[PDB]
């Protein structure tokens, strides 16, 4: 029906959805598609609204087009973009560290006046990086992202402020377009009315006005009934606009000859022209959308406007007082509020296709200073286009943008649901943003219009609460940057089918239901009163007809990986929170096994991703195997897909793909063929299922820690594989040059053995810390300098990558050769490692306990994972129970006794949930799922095993024995399946350790990191932690012969070493460092005694 | 608020009993560290 | 050492800077950017400022760690170790 | 007379810069996972402001 | 052999008291991570939610006795701010107890 | 005041100088980086200038000048002396070669990091080490 | 003056302890720390050591 292959994994939804879920990352794909005016989203345009639609890079270098000097006699013009085919596909860039992009040409053309002639030819500007299927930007082999950005819309943005001193409301104004006049007028301390032009020194209002052109009468005429006129009309300033229009410009450039023709170019420039001022369509139209001006009308060309600038005054006077309406004398009729800086109507969203589209019109700007310089100075007849055009600065702002900016972020590659986020993440902190100031409480909180548009709960941990959401999944994007979400119509009472994507700006304006709001049929409703959303946030219990719009479902406000938490509405928003950013950590595992209990939406998060390798054409699997697949489409072609085996991601982990299909079987266009790291026959696969009691053990599940049975280590069930990449660089050297030999000096052959006659480990090798992973020899005859594996690290090798510059490959400059192995470890769960549910109920393994000495059901299955009592009700976590008792449901299935009839419990129960078999997935949706009723009655049901008894109650619990004492355990006790994941806080990454190691240079302190053997730090609060106690020799030792002291340490080390008594230290270096620069500034310290 | 939250975390919470509970959870998350910033403050002096 | 009881701090009388120097400054040349080497007599040199990387002299005469505390006739500056142009100070001494 | 203030101001600024520098960082935490932290929701001229 | 008797620090950032840092005596475990006593999580107020821990080793003779006497985990049981125990059974202990 | 400024002297040659003392090099980041790039900052060139400007003295005393322009230039030396103790007490401070100005002897214990403010900062020792913890309920207190 | 000057506006403190010639005893633990000193405390005073 919607999916071809879809595992029949249950759902107790009762509902019917009248949307489907939207492309996931189809917000990515339309932005670019717009910024190269790709066919399809020109059908798309099209179809809808205007007939011209214009792209996003012709409008750039339109825009721009044409050009000239000062003297006009001579320009010129771009037009027609155009792309090619790319040059290498995508692991082609991949394996060779290249770039994913295409070239780009163009067609401009030369004239000039005094000869009217036309040279009109086709340029190349360089090679555009390209988008992929997914949604990546690749960049030097590497697989990459462009966030979002929230920022704010430029418009008149108003704002009551208090002067802190006298307790007077007084409000203000700011005209804040993408670029050019920066303003803000406002109600002064006094009656007056005073501006503030380019941020700076304040001025009348009224002089403005009669600097356009304008006198005293039609002011009067116009608007001449509010108080605040008469303060700032009172000025006996000269009618005639001559000085004050001066002054302001001496107050902008100091210096300058006066005439009242510079200030009547100035104003008509910086406010009223491209030059600098410019309110881009987004702005304009924000401009528009308020006061009412020039309503149903187009808006290519009114960026400068001299009424846009008018109707602002009028706006702040009528909301002095509170005029609660306007009218402008020919558009339409709007009320009189105030601008929130969060509401997203006035935020918007700075898609990858306007950063790009930016940073090429800085470029553009800088070809076009060149070529500026090379035409008013090269001698005509002899400069035609290929000549004018500079492209070095366009490719260089590009690569700066892709390389530097902090919205080209590497992708979060830990698992398909990882990466999926890091794409839909809106970042309010960037280039053009917020970075300092607001970093308080007014942005790194929740708002109303934050409904379908971001997750409330979704946002990293770090530093970046608040700063970094996650857009939802009924969500898209105004050509304009303004989120909209979908919304069902509704008129008289009765539901409609219709569908509308709303932004707050058309929703705080109506009545919004709410998606339970019951239905009895053919739309109508079935109460009188129901729930309901308005402007403020504030909902109601209201009527049943006053409604004008109603939601499309619940999860229209969640997030994806928020939408995967199964009775997530059980829990607390902190907790669900933790959930979410805790798939997002989890490491992909040998056999993905598909959740038991889970969501609707599982699938798709895997479809929506770019990890499943799917069919093109309905057609016939022809050839299978582990790396290559061979289809034979029913229309006459043959598609071949090319599996990625073993792949190091961006953070470690594998990305071995496998097939779900044989020889012969039919698939349909759309339907998975293989699998990928952490999927399941096509739906999202993060942890495993395991059979869970919850229980205090005997003291080692104390304070969140928690226990596992050795069987997780012999079937190798969370058992996961890790990559790491080493390299190294041969280059040349003052003494020389750098080669890559097996020749090392004066060494042993126990070391080379593994490697080959060439330098590099032979595949299949065993290493560990003192291993040669490839042999480099580095002048001065020679030096022993090879590469050797790091404390810590061990496995075997998979691949030896060797770049070299004699065979044309595009190596660095100061290079010969560049050498990259890559080895892997198959670590498996152990003491220390971390874990986690969905509901944010994590823990380090404290204990593994043979499966002989876990609590047996009667039936002798050895419970798994031991978790505690005592960390679900302080917490707020309770879904996971609920999780639990469907899980053993869900794998001993049921069978409801209908014979005498359908209890009341199982009413709203759909059919084909009346029956089950065993090991039967389910789905329980977050906000239509299986209510508390219709599973403490399911319970009862739970079919036997196959010796017919019932290891289960009828409230969850089991009677569990022990396996140390034998006698059985008094009370009942609960038992489930819980489904579990693996996270990247592993023990062998985080352990780390110091005796005697590499010092600083600088400072001579230890170095700090285990990535390069550091050091403890031992701050402040320990030192006073260490004074309370009073101990003064540990804290001299920590002081100095163990950070600074440079003789003391070795010293100490030596007559360890030796057995002897250890010395007492010297002077620091810090006390030395500060008397020799005390020194510096002529004073003398002279110690004493 | 005067709009209450008449459902636990067991009979469920209903979308709009539950886009309210966040507003106070996040607050909390990013007071804690201010919290703690205001604590070392005072004990730095005390300790001065 | 560390015994100490007091930190009896004042003005330096202009003759003390010199005490505490093991030579002048006279050179304005921070570096050449040729020979990897500062300037001899200047800033950052290697005449006052200790021998910059073991026991070495700018001429090459003694490098032989055998030897210890020669200054060179040459180059002058004394082979010593702890990378003494850590504690070693000059006085400027204008007009 | 506007000449105390600015030293003031300044040193206070500095106190609290301090209190701020003496607080734990990212690069040293052992903590679960990375949270929030003084050093990056208020400065220290606001922890100046709030205690006058 | 070379590890008997002799006693090691730990320290959890971050450090508001001196029971903040205590010294043990450390036995040898074949693992990667560091056990610790569960009476003393509340001087730390540390829990297992995937904490961590910091070590350092005394080496003269002064530090080792500073540690196993002023500084030890069985020496140091009240709070120095009410003299009410500080190590002592907090949730799972006491419900065994009741 | 008076009282307190001269009963401190209750010997005052310390107000001003004939000579200057210059710090060591390794106190002074000057290195070099693959390529032909230094690696510098803003507390070395003022020792240069501060010798430039000696020199245009020492052309200007014996050689034989009007003391006019000897004097200017003195003057000219003391405004470039008061870079190396905190430039910034004249406004508009020195600006280096950029666009920021430098980083004085004043600096190093005055500011946001200084050696007076950062000497508490802490340290970083040896034998020491970090893991994750776990619970030991088969462990006594000690 | 070691710890006042670990406070603010030092040079005023670094010139008002010059000109007096102002000789710190090391009496206290904020300092003797700097100087990598025993602190007077604990396993520190003379009483004991
Ligand atoms: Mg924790
Ligand atoms: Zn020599």
């Amino acid at each position: 029906n919607s999916v071809p292959g879809a595992p029949n994994r249950v759902s107790f939804a009762k509902l019917r959805e009248p949307l489907e879920v939207p492309g996931l990352l189809d917000v990515q794909t339309d932005s670019f598609e717009w910024l190269v005016g790709s066919d399809r989203w020109r059908q798309a345009a099209i179809d809808r609204g205007e007939e011209n639609p214009v792209g996003g890079l012709e409008e750039v270098l339109a825009e721009l087009s044409p050009i000239e000097d000062f003297s006009g006699s001579m320009s010129l013009s771009f037009s027609d973009p155009r792309f090619d085919e790319v040059k290498a596909s995508v692991d082609e860039c991949k394996d060779k560290d290249m770039t994913y992009a295409a070239p780009l040409f163009v067609t401009a053309e030369f004239i000039n006046n005094n000869t009217g002639e036309i040279k009109s030819q086709t340029v190349f500007m360089g090679d555009f990086p390209m988008m992929t299927e997914k949604g990546t930007f690749i960049i030097n082999g590497t697989e990459r992202v462009v966030v979002s950005q929230l920022v704010r819309s430029p418009g008149v943005y108003f704002d009551e402020t208090i002067d802190k001193s006298t307790e007077k409301t007084l409000h203000s104004v700011k005209v804040i377009p993408g670029r050019g006049a920066w303003l803000e007028f406002d109600v002064d301390k006094r009656d007056t009315v005073g501006v503030r032009i380019d941020r700076k020194r304040r001025q009348p209002v009224t002089v403005l006005l009669k600097a356009l052109g304008w006198t005293n009468e039609q002011i009067v005429e116009r608007f001449g009934f509010s108080e605040i006129m008469m303060g700032t009309l009172e000025k006996d300033t000269t009618s005639g606009t001559d000085e004050a229009l001066l002054d302001i410009y001496r107050k902008l450039r100091p210096g300058e000859p006066p005439t009242k023709e510079s200030a009547q170019t100035l104003l008509e420039n910086l406010f009223f022209k491209e030059k600098r001022y410019d309110l881009a369509r987004v702005g304009r139209y924000k401009v528009n959308k308020k006061l009412g001006l020039n309503a149903g009308k187009p808006i290519t060309s009114s960026t400068l406007t001299e009424e846009d600038v008018v109707a602002t005054i009028e706006y702040l006077v009528r909301l002095h007082e509170g005029q609660t309406s306007m009218t402008v004398p020919g558009g339409v009729e709007v009320p009189v509020e105030v601008d929130d800086i969060d509401h997203f109507g006035n935020r918007r969203l700075r898609t990858v296709g306007e950063l790009i589209q930016n940073q090429i019109r800085v470029g553009l700007s800088r070809m076009e200073r060149v070529v500026r310089e090379r035409m008013t100075t090269q001698d005509v007849e002899a400069i035609t286009p290929q000549t004018l055009i500079n492209i070095r600065p366009v490719v260089a702002a590009i690569k700066e943008f892709f390389g530097t900016s902090q919205l080209s972020q590497f992708m979060d590659q830990n698992n398909p649901l990882s990466g999926l986020t890091h794409k839909r993440r809106l970042s309010a902190l960037g280039p053009g943003g917020l970075s300092r100031e607001r970093a308080g409480l007014e942005v790194r909180d929740v708002h109303p219009s934050h409904y379908g548009r971001m997750c409330p709960i979704e946002t990293p941990e770090g530093p970046n609460i608040g700063l970094i959401g996650s857009l939802s999944v009924y969500a898209r994007v105004n050509p304009f940057g303004f989120i909209e979400t979908p919304y069902r119509k509704v008129e008289n009472g009765v539901v409609t089918d219709q569908i509308d994507y709303l932004t707050a700006d058309e929703e705080d304006r109506h009545v919004v239901a709410q998606a339970n709001s019951p239905t009895d049929e053919n739309g109508r409703f079935t109460e009188d009163r129901v729930m309901v959303r308005k402007k403020g946030g504030e909902v109601e219990f209201v009527s049943a007809d006053q409604v004008d719009y109603m939601d499309v479902s619940p999860r229209q406000m969640v997030s994806v990986a928020t939408a995967m938490i199964p009775f997530l509405e059980h829990d607390d928003a902190n907790r669900a929170l933790m959930g979410a950013n805790m798939q997002r950590q989890a490491v992909p595992l040998v056999r993905s096994e598909a959740p038991l209990v889970g969501t609707g939406m599982e699938l798709r998060a895997a479809i929506d991703a770019g990890d499943v390798v799917v069919a093109d054409k309905t057609g016939v699997i022809e050839e299978v195997s582990a790396d290559y697949i061979t289809v034979m489409a029913d229309d006459g072609t043959r598609q071949s897909y090319r599996l990625r085996k073993f792949a190091r991601s961006n953070h470690g982990t594998c990305a071995n793909q496998r097939p779900i299909v044989d020889a012969g079987q039919r698939v349909e266009a759309g339907q998975v063929i293989a699998d990928g790291p952490c999927t399941q026959n096509g739906e999202m696969a993060l942890g495993k299922n395991l059979l869970v009691a919850i229980m205090p053990w005997e003291g080692h599940n104390y304070e969140d820690a928690i226990i596992l049975s050795n069987r997780l280590v012999e079937e190798d069930v969370l058992t996961s594989i890790h990559i790491e990449e080493h390299e190294i660089d041969a280059r040349d050297t003052k003494l020389g040059a750098e080669e890559i030999t097996r020749d090392i000096p004066n060494v042993s052959d126990e070391v080379l053995a593994d490697l080959d006659e060439r330098g590099i480990v032979r595949i299949g090798a065993e290493v560990r810390d003192g291993d040669i992973l490839v042999g480099k020899v580095t002048p001065k005859e020679v030096r022993d300098t090879s590469l050797k594996v790091p404390h810590g690290e061990s496995g075997k090798v998979i691949g030896i990558r060797v770049f070299s510059r004699e065979d044309d490959d595009e190596l660095p400059a100061g290079v010969n050769e560049l050498v990259r192995v890559y080895v892997a470890q198959k670590r498996k769960i152990s003491d220390g490692d971390k874990l986690a549910g969905r509901h944010g109920n994590k823990g380090v393994i404290g204990k593994i306990l043979p499966v002989e000495d876990m609590p047996f059901l009667p039936d002798g299955t050895p419970v798994d994972i031991i978790l505690n009592t005592h960390g679900v009700p302080r917490r707020m976590n309770i879904g996971q129970i609920l999780e639990t008792h469907l899980g053993w449901v869900a794998k001993a299935g049921w069978n409801i006794d209908v014979a005498a009839g359908v209890p009341d419990w199982a009413s709203k129960l759909p059919e084909e949930l009346y029956s089950a078999p065993a090991d039967s997935t389910v789905a329980t949706p977050v906000f239509d799922g299986a209510q508390e009723g219709e599973l403490a009655g399911l319970l009862g049901s739970t079919l036997p095993n196959r010796d017919g008894e019932v290891m289960v109650d009828a409230d969850g619990k089991s009677t569990l024995f022990d396996g140390r004492s034998g006698e059985p355990f008094p009370y009942p006790v609960t038992v489930g399946y819980m489904y579990i994941l693996k996270l990247h806080h592993l023990v062998d990454d985080k352990i780390h350790a110091r005796s005697t190691g590499p010092y600083s240079m600088i400072t001579q302190q230890p170095l700090g990191g285990k990535a390069q053997f550091g050091g403890q730090r031992f701050g402040e609060m320990e030192c006073w932690a260490m004074q309370a106690y009073g101990a003064a020799y540990t804290l001299q030792e920590l002081l100095t012969i163990k950070s600074d002291d440079t003789v003391g340490r070795v010293k100490v080390y030596e007559a360890i070493v030796k057995g002897e008594n250890i010395p007492e230290p010297g002077i620091p270096e810090s006390f030395k460092v500060l008397l020799k620069e005390l020194q510096s500034l002529c004073l003398n310290v002279e110690v004493l005694s | 608020i005067p709009r209450p939250i008449k459902s636990s975390f067991r009979e469920g919470l209903t979308v709009l009993e539950y886009f309210i509970n966040t507003h106070g959870a996040r607050k909390g998350l990013a007071d804690t560290a201010l919290r703690t910033a205001d604590s070392g403050y005072l004990t730095r002096r005390l300790v001065d | 050492v560390n015994f100490f009881d007091e930190l009896r701090i004042g003005l330096a009388t202009a003759d003390d800077i010199r005490n505490w120097s093991y030579g002048e400054v006279k050179k304005p040349e921070t570096i050449n950017y040729r020979t990897l080497k500062p300037e001899k007599d200047g800033l950052f040199c290697e005449k006052i400022f200790g021998p910059t990387r073991d026991w070495e002299c700018y001429c090459g005469k003694y490098k032989r760690v055998r030897f210890k505390g020669i200054i060179c006739e040459r180059c002058g500056v004394e082979v010593t170790r702890a990378k003494v142009r850590r504690e070693r100070m000059g006085h400027i001494e204008l007009a | 007379a506007d000449e105390a203030a600015e030293r003031e101001r300044r040193e206070e600024e500095a106190y609290a810069a301090g209190v701020l520098d003496l607080m734990v960082d990212r690069e040293d935490l052992m903590d679960d996972e990375d949270h929030l932290l003084a050093q990056d929701l208020i400065d220290a001229e606001e922890l100046a402001d709030r205690f006058k | 052999e070379v590890i008997a008797e002799h006693p090691v620090l730990l320290n959890r950032a971050p450090t508001l008291h001196r029971l903040g840092i205590q010294a043990f005596e450390p036995q040898l475990v074949e693992g990667k991570a560091i056990q610790l006593h569960p009476l003393v999580c509340e001087a730390f107020n540390a829990d297992f939610d995937g904490d961590q821990m910091a070590v350092h080793l005394p080496l003269s003779a002064e530090a080792q006795a500073e540690a196993r006497i002023l500084m030890l985990s069985s020496n140091n049981i009240l709070s120095p701010a009410s003299g009410k125990p500080l190590a002592m059974p907090r949730l799972d202990m006491v419900t065994g107890l009741y | 005041k008076r009282l307190k400024v001269v009963a401190a002297f209750q010997s005052p040659m310390g107000m001003v100088l004939d000579a200057v003392p210059v710090i060591p090099p390794e106190l002074r980041p000057m290195v070099q980086l693959d390529g032909g790039r230094f690696a510098t900052s803003d507390l070395n060139d003022l020792y240069r200038r501060v010798i430039n400007r000696n020199n245009r003295l020492k052309r200007l005393i014996d050689l034989g000048a009007p003391e006019i322009i000897v004097n200017n230039e003195k003057r000219m030396l003391q405004e470039s002396v008061d870079a190396l103790f905190d430039n910034g007490r004249r406004g508009r401070p020195v600006t280096g070669p950029g666009n920021r100005p430098l980083k004085s002897l004043s600096d190093l214990l005055k500011g946001k990091q200084g050696r007076f403010r950062q000497n508490l900062l802490g340290k970083r020792v040896d034998y020491s080490g970090r893991s994750v913890i776990v619970v030991g309920p088969q462990l006594k207190l000690h | 003056w070691l710890s006042a000057a670990s406070f603010q506006e030092t040079t005023r403190v670094l010139t008002d302890a010059a000109i007096n010639c102002r000789s710190d005893k090391l009496n206290g633990l904020k300092e003797n720390v700097i100087i990598g000193k025993l602190i007077p405390a604990g396993t520190g005073i003379s009483r004991y050591r």
